[PDB]
């Protein structure tokens, strides 16, 4: 009548109180699950294969003394990675945050990208130069 | 529509509140190394405010205030009250000035006039020429245009000087805020240190005017006074308004001292507290006179006669004159603050008697309006 | 005092009514006396024959990485690193 | 920025006096109070007693100064263990949150005139651990620092140079001379 | 949406309350000692009042396991206050008296910045 | 090759990336705002090939400097002197609430073109409390046709434009009205033999296009199907007819639209709605989905005692053209000329600084994200209105962004399905601006604010002068 004291409990267990995050952040801040944007002037794409979560910008002023970028907001740099959005949503719930996914993109539609079209007799696609 | 003073976003309020958020307030706090300066400055630093902290003592006396603000939030400016040039320099860039200057006794370099009124007006004139938006002053609550002593003849000069300071400051500054407390109780305070210190006590018999049973006092806690100062400094719509700063519940000095001695464990069996009439005993005055005449610095325990007249004087509030509630300041009562406050001075745990199980000191009891009218008959 | 009046070569003077002036009531506002813009201006533009010259600015491994600068254009050509100036004519 | 005078300027100038106040006092009281301050400062300057707080890594230099290469008791400096008898506190190493109340308590249990030297970057501004969840960013946020000795750690020469700088500060302090004005 | 998983301490919600209320006993019984031992302003009634609110801090905890941990934290903090490992600063921490309650209504927020 | 403005300023490792959307053009291209320490250093395209295509026009790319000059950093109120001195938020809103209450319930609100949908909805709800429904938009539109969603959009699925086979641009120059759309057409012109006619004045589309004239009678004959290119349209399989919103607001153009919709009935091929409308402002479609009127003159004709202007810096309204007593309130970011004619001027945080919803031309709603702390006392637009309402004493219900985003959900569930595009099905001389680059660079307040664009205008003018004088 037991399996080392196993118990039946719901899978979705909110852990906000045990976590230790102040309720102020929990109640005033969202999360923006997404895929990190691809850098425009790069061509390797092995840093946008992961699903990433972060927290909305709060504020930044400048230190009166030295003109730095002062920021009294702790979860500003916070950044975590996941393998798939559903994993992240599962995590985000378990830590009792508010979030809203941001659909990355549909599968790339094949482009023919032929070489011969550069040189055609009738089609407009004849290259002007090489 | 309230106008603005500066349009430089660097010089403009920003941040989330705290030790870094600049509040758009630049203040000089004259007499920052005092009983109330510490409480003001710590509050101002908490806001994230720029301070100039003029000082005449050795900077080591003030170096502790550096802890009250983040980097560059606090500058120490050596000056002297007798050097108008220095004061001009200290206020040029300032946005606000607070005048916490003033002793309780008299000096050899300053008579109550020159330090308490003549200096104040000079500060205000210099401040006004510097074009400083907000000016604040403190004046005891008991202020009377025509002070009359109650027990010792030459002991009302403080009150006269206080009236003179108010009127001339208001003369040389159009709309300053003259807050008015009386007998501020706190840590390292004239009030409680006075009623605790030894010279104040006779053998075991505190002498009180009319046994301290013909006096009404309404002390207020220091931080609540400070918190009022900042809140009225942030607001400019308070400008040109006196404020009678008083606590929640008036009290009778006999109620207080008995409660004090209960808190201090001064009344169990042997320490044997008694209350005299100060008039009956002619020794207390001599203590004050000698103690004044001998001590070069502040007289021991603040025993100088002016303190004695102060305790004698009653606390006359008036309606219409605004108050702390108008300033939106909650007032911690004595019942919350004083026990911890005096905890250091508890003593007298004799071997001969019992301790510990003695009840918590039963609080004192306020005095109502009709009950006051009974007191004064 | 002139210390809090001078224009930093980066181009800053605290406005005449700006509270950040206050920090110098008791300390100097250091401003450097050598402005690189003036100095490099004084240095005359070296000239050569070859279409392409090379500068390291300093000397050996004590200067900036070796850089080749073409001079076929009519005008001057400023070394990217050191700001030395070349002219072929 | 200023710069030292040149050889001929030094030749014109006289002795720089000893008491930093100078010897321009007007009246008898002024001149007398000048000397008494000088004696007081001389006492507090010559004999100074660190508390040896020395939490970490910086502490090793705090020991090398006691070592016989840059001898510090040579200058009149001694490590009294008990804070009641220690006149100066060389806070050295990081100040973690567990330590913050301890440092505060030790500081104010020490009687004044008390001067603090913040040795090392870890104490000066939190040093290399500045963005840590457990460290007091600097030690200025717990206690009033008097002298900052930059370094990680400061070379022993740097530390005791700062000590001498504290001695100079102890030398020029004006307490009696300017009480007279107070 | 159920999972067949290990326990920690309490197997049923009632055992959880049994453990949770045991803690409430230790804390209620301790308060007077801390008022004596720790020289801080707080008085017994206020300490008791806070203890009530601080359990109310999380009333709508539901999972047996979560409530078990909350008790585990409490038993720890109890011992750290029972013995005097903590410091007057640490114990007062529950009041957060350094910062004034920040503005909450929209204008006070609006007029005081984000 | 590198940005002249963003030259030497910062390194990629230091900088921070914030996803966002371009707002200066109705394409609504996706942007990666490259912030470092409260400074928007530059702008980059974010690959969203459904819309953005990964390219990016020069205006969106370079005008970012405009967000650092001519900025409003302090509320201002016009004194008897009239100078609009700086004041604080307390007095400002209190003064505004004073005027609104005592003006006499004759109020209007004209939304600019950089106002996010939240600002529109906050503006409308407040004025419905006050009892004024006069809520116009600067860029006018069809009278009595603003109801079916497909009357003011690109129903042709901007991605699908590249699939277009015969495109008819009636006086609608994409090359300076929607460059990203333009290059999509060129991709068609290069890969699918796109038949591109024109029924407008002279323009150059970077590729051959058949110019059938300019007179607006041509569109009617074509819609009847009496011209050779009309036969081409008939024979095609993906015809597209693109009409520029300017023309739809020119005059008596509702008839032009009606005939155009009439012909599109026959042109419709399954899963493909030909009718196309290149919107220009990024807020117009936002206005339509909330239910504004169109035409700033409409609001003036209402004769309101007070006016509201969500960063409406077009010259279409002038106080001379307004009622003389009309009190004027401006709630925009950049202190442009339109802002110059207000008696109360509330600062606002620009688009990069505020989180808002913009419906692009085709119709998908997209969310900006805030990357930079706003300057001075600047706040969010939807926050300014909310504070003013509660100062007057008619509080709105939405104290948080989500409360407001649910109020939009009430108004349009389609409008909050972010990143998607609900279908709308059935749809219902000629002289135009922006026919040269010189016209293009100076369009909006941010554009004029930017220094680089001003340099660009001068440089092009000088090269033209070289052509005259170097000759
Ligand atoms: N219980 C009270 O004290 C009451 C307070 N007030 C008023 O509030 C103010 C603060 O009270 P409190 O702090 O307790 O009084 P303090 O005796 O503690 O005065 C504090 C400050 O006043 C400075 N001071 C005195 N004389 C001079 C002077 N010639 N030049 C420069 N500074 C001088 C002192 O400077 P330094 O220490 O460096 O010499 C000190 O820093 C006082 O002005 C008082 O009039 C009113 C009602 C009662
Ligand atoms: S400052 Fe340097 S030497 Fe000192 S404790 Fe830190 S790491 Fe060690
Ligand atoms: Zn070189």
């Amino acid at each position: 009548n037991k399996l080392s004291g196993k118990i039946t409990v719901p899978t979705a267990v909110n852990l906000s109180p045990i976590s230790g995050v102040p309720e102020e952040h929990i109640r005033e801040r969202r999360v923006r699950i997404h895929i990190p944007p691809k850098n425009a002037m790069q061509s390797g794409t092995d840093n946008v294969n992961t699903w990433q979560i972060e927290f909305d910008n709060r504020e930044r002023w400048e230190n009166p003394l030295m003109g730095w970028a002062s920021s009294g907001d702790p979860l500003s740099n916070m950044n975590v990675q996941f393998g798939s959005p559903e994993e992240a949503i599962t995590f985000c719930e378990r830590n009792g945050w508010r979030w809203y996914v941001d659909g990355a993109a549909k599968p790339k539609k094949e482009r023919v990208k032929n070489y011969g079209i550069n040189f055609a007799w009738n089609k407009r696609t004849r290259v002007s130069t090489k | 529509p309230r106008p603005l003073k500066t349009t430089n976003p660097a010089a403009m309020k920003r941040g989330t509140g705290g030790r870094s958020s600049f509040n758009g307030i630049v203040a000089t706090v004259f007499g920052a190394t005092g009983f109330v300066g510490r409480y003001v400055c710590n509050k101002l630093g908490k806001s994230g405010t720029q301070m100039i902290l003029p000082y005449r003592g050795d900077d080591s006396d003030v170096i502790r205030l550096k802890v009250t603000g983040d980097l560059g939030q606090v500058l120490f400016h050596f000056y002297n009250l007798e050097d108008p040039a220095s004061i001009r320099d200290a206020v040029k860039h300032s946005n606000v000035v607070i005048n916490l200057v003033g002793r309780d006794f008299e000096t050899k370099n300053f008579k109550f006039k020159d330090v308490h009124v003549n200096g104040a007006e000079r500060i205000a004139r210099i401040a006004r020429e510097a074009g400083v938006e907000r000016f604040i002053h403190l004046s005891s609550l008991n202020v009377e245009a025509n002070p009359k002593d109650l027990y010792v003849k030459g002991g009302s000069e403080w009150l006269k000087s206080k009236y003179e300071g108010e009127l001339r400051v208001r003369d040389a500054f159009p709309n300053a805020t003259i807050i008015r407390p009386a007998d501020i109780y706190g840590s390292e305070d004239r009030f409680l240190r006075y009623y605790a210190h030894i010279w104040r006590r006779q053998f075991r018999s505190m002498p009180l005017w009319h046994k301290g049973e013909k006096t009404v006092k309404q002390p207020v806690y220091v931080s609540d006074v400070a918190q009022a100062i900042i809140n009225a400094a942030k607001d400019p719509d308070s400008a040109g308004r006196i404020y009678q700063a008083v606590g929640p519940k008036r009290y009778q000095l006999s109620e207080l001292v008995d409660w004090f001695h209960r808190l201090m464990r001064k009344d169990q069996k042997r320490w044997g507290y008694m209350r005299y009439d100060m008039r009956w005993d002619p020794t207390f005055l001599l203590k004050a006179k000698l103690n004044s005449f001998i001590c070069p610095g502040t007289p021991i325990g603040g025993l100088h006669p002016a303190r004695i007249e102060r305790e004698a004087v009653t606390d006359k509030v008036l309606t219409g004159v605004p108050t702390l509630e108008d300033l939106g300041v909650t007032l911690t009562t004595m019942e919350q603050q004083v026990p911890w406050e005096l905890r250091p001075y508890r003593a007298a745990l004799y071997y001969d008697a019992e301790l510990g199980e003695f009840e918590t000191p039963s609080p004192p009891k306020c005095i109502e309006a009709r009950d006051e009218l009974r007191l004064f008959a | 005092r002139g210390d809090i009046e001078k224009v930093t070569h980066t181009g800053q003077v605290f406005d005449k009514e700006d509270y950040r002036n206050a920090r110098f009531v008791n300390a100097k506002r250091y401003v450097n006396e050598n402005w690189g813009i003036k100095l490099i201006e004084e240095v005359p533009p070296k000239e050569c024959t070859e279409r392409v010259v090379f500068c390291d600015g300093g000397d050996g491994p004590l200067g900036h990485p070796k850089v080749y600068i073409n001079l076929d254009k009519p005008g001057n050509h400023i070394c990217g690193y050191c700001g030395l100036r070349f002219v072929k004519k | 920025q200023q710069t030292l005078p040149v050889a001929e300027v030094a030749q014109n100038l006289p002795k720089k006096g000893y008491s930093p106040f100078g010897t321009k006092q007007s009246s008898v009281a002024e001149w007398s109070l000048a000397r008494l301050d000088d004696l007081l400062n001389w006492g507090r300057k010559g004999s100074i007693w660190p508390l040896t707080f020395g939490l970490a890594c910086c502490a090793v230099e705090m020991m090398h100064i006691a070592a016989p290469r840059y001898d510090m008791d040579r200058y009149g400096v001694v490590f009294r263990a008990s804070p009641r008898q220690a006149d100066v506190i060389i806070v050295a190493g990081t100040l973690t949150n567990k330590m913050a109340p301890a440092l505060r308590k030790v500081y104010d249990q020490m009687p004044e005139p008390r001067w603090v030297i913040s040795m090392g970057s870890c104490a000066n501004g939190g040093g290399y651990y500045h963005y840590s969840y457990s460290v007091v960013r600097g030690c200025d946020r717990i206690i009033p620092v008097d002298i900052y000795v930059p370094g990680c750690p400061p070379t022993a020469e740097a530390l005791m140079y700062g000590v001498l700088q504290l001695q100079k500060k102890v030398k020029r302090m004006k307490t009696l001379q300017m009480w007279y004005r107070k | 949406a159920v999972q067949q998983v290990r326990p920690i301490l309490s197997v049923d919600r009632e055992e959880a309350r049994k453990r949770a209320l045991n803690l409430y006993k230790a804390w209620y019984r301790q308060i007077p000692y801390i008022v004596m031992d720790y020289d801080i302003p707080m008085t017994v009634e206020q300490c008791r009042d806070k203890l009530r609110e601080e359990f109310v801090k999380h009333r709508n905890v539901t999972d047996i396991r979560v409530i078990d941990m909350l008790v585990i934290k409490g038993q720890m903090e109890l011992k750290e206050s029972v013995e005097i490992w903590k410091q007057k600063g640490h114990i007062m921490r529950y009041w957060k008296e350094s910062q004034d309650p920040k503005p909450t209504d929209f204008l006070s927020k609006f007029i005081q910045g984000v | 090759l590198t940005n002249k403005p963003y030259s030497f300023v910062a390194r990629p490792w230091e900088i921070r990336k914030v996803s966002s959307i371009d707002v200066l053009d109705a394409v609504g291209s996706n942007i990666v705002v490259s912030t470092r320490t409260n400074e928007v250093l530059r702008i980059l395209p974010r690959e969203n090939e459904d819309v953005n295509e990964e390219w990016l026009a020069d205006k969106s790319r370079f005008a970012c400097d405009g967000l650092k000059r001519q900025r409003l950093v302090a509320p201002m109120v016009r004194m008897p002197n009239g100078e609009l001195q700086a004041v604080e938020w307390e007095g400002a809103l209190i003064a505004v609430a004073k005027a609104i209450k005592a003006a006499g319930g004759q109020i209007a609100g004209i939304s600019g073109q950089l106002a996010d949908l939240e600002a529109q909805v906050a503006l409308k709800d407040l004025l419905n409390r006050l009892g004024s429904e006069v809520v116009a938009t600067e860029q006018g539109f069809i009278a009595g046709g603003t109801d079916n969603r497909a009357n003011y959009l690109l129903n042709s699925t901007i991605a699908g434009l590249e699939e277009a086979d015969a495109v008819l641009l009636v006086g609608t120059n994409p090359r300076y009205e929607a460059p990203l759309v333009n290059t999509r057409l060129r991709k068609a012109y290069v890969h699918n033999e796109l038949q591109i006619a024109s029924i407008g004045p002279k323009i150059d589309l970077s590729y051959d296009h058949e110019n059938l004239g300019a007179d607006a009678a041509l569109v009617k004959d074509v819609c009847s199907g009496a011209h050779a290119f009309s036969k081409v349209l008939e024979g095609a399989k993906k015809p597209a007819i693109i009409i520029g919103a300017d023309l739809l607001e020119r005059a008596d153009g509702a008839a032009i639209h009606a005939t155009v919709a009439e012909y599109c009935k026959k042109l419709k091929k399954p899963n493909w709605n030909p009718f196309n409308v290149l919107q220009t402002n990024a807020a117009q479609v936002g206005a339509l989905d909330v239910g504004y009127k169109a035409g700033a003159q409409t609001a003036v004709k209402a004769q309101p005692k007070v006016l509201f202007l969500l960063n409406a810096d077009a010259g279409k309204v002038t106080r001379e053209q307004l009622p003389k007593d009309c009190f004027v309130v401006y709630i925009g970011s950049h202190g442009d000329n339109g802002a110059s004619i207000a008696d109360a001027v509330l600062p606002g945080a620009a688009y990069t600084e505020k989180q808002g919803i913009y419906v692009n031309t085709e119709g998908r709603p997209q969310q900006t994200l805030p990357g930079v702390s706003p300057p001075g006392m600047a706040r969010e637009d939807w926050k300014i209105l909310r504070a003013l309402s509660e100062v007057v004493g008619k509080p709105l219900p939405y104290d948080n962004l989500d409360e407001l985003r649910n109020r939009l959900e009430d108004v349009a569930p389609h409008l909050t399905r972010l990143g998607q595009l609900e279908p709308a099905g059935d749809a219902g001389a000629i002289d135009i601006k922006l026919k040269e680059l010189r016209d293009y660079f100076m369009t909006d307040a941010i554009s004029r604010a930017s220094p680089t664009m001003a340099k660009c205008i001068s440089a092009v003018n000088k090269q033209q002068r070289e052509n005259e004088a170097k000759q």
